[PDB]
């Protein structure tokens, strides 16, 4: 449960499971309750905002 | 004694309560803007608890799709205006508990020995979703005031909780008994998703 703490970062986290988009739209949903330029790259992700 | 029960639903009894819904709407709002006359409010919300208490007394040992809950309902509807205006005042109060007490809010304050600016707690407000402009504007008025850069938010979020600890719990039973006895009419759903 912590082991994979280690992959969110990558830039390749959609591998296999289909849904190449599991990033953005988690973006959106929690979003403006947390803080939105700090979910920009702990989801890896840079240059979202 | 159901034989009382039906006197008092073929008398003139909901034309008083809706008028009371109307009047218990606007102080219960102008009060708030102000810090001296809060104590007043307290006992404004008792009546509210012996109003709502004596509409369950008339729906107690009632069947279901009975006469009494249809008017029920049915005062609700040409009082409607007023009703969502009281249910949105607890709406506000019970969703800013939860915006001061969010890291995301903390990051606006800067200040080490706890207070914050004006406009920014308005470019908080307006950065998170919900709380539309006007409502926005309302909160910063019946905030407190001095130097233009002190609200204590800490201090004005429980200032409702306690004393409107009750009301909204005898409303929400109110509207969960009247939602099963009748449980098909448009009329009465519209409220329940306020």
């Amino acid at each position: 449960g912590q082991w994979d703490r280690l992959v969110l970062n990558t830039p390749s986290f959609p591998s296999n499971y289909w849904d190449k988009f599991v990033k953005r739209k988690v973006l959106d949903k929690h979003g403006d309750i947390f803080g939105r330029e700090r979910i920009a790259e702990l989801l890896g992700m840079d240059l979202a905002s | 004694c159901t034989g009382n029960q039906q006197s008092l639903a073929h008398s003139r009894l909901w034309d008083a309560v809706v008028g009371f819904l109307h009047v218990f709407a606007h102080m219960m709002m102008k009060l708030a803007q102000d810090s001296s006359q809060i104590e007043l409010l307290k006992e404004l919300l008792d009546l509210q608890k012996d109003m709502v208490v004596m509409l369950l007394s008339l729906l107690e040992g009632n069947v279901v799709n009975g006469m009494i809950a249809r008017q029920m309902v049915d005062m609700l509807v040409e009082s409607s205006s007023n009703v969502e205006m009281i249910l949105k005042f607890f709406d506000m109060f019970l969703k800013l508990k939860d915006i001061v007490g969010s890291e995301a809010f903390q990051d606006y304050v800067t200040d080490p020995r706890g207070l914050i600016s004006k406009k920014d707690f308005q470019k908080a407000m307006d950065s998170q979703k919900q709380f539309t402009g006007p409502e926005i504007q309302f909160l910063l008025s019946c905030s407190e005031a001095d130097e233009n850069e002190m609200i204590n938010f800490e201090e004005f979020a429980n200032r409702f909780q306690e004393p409107a600890r009750d009301i909204g719990f005898n409303v929400a039973v109110l509207l969960t008994n009247l939602s099963e006895h009748v449980p098909h009419d448009p009329r009465l759903r519209n409220f329940l998703e306020l």
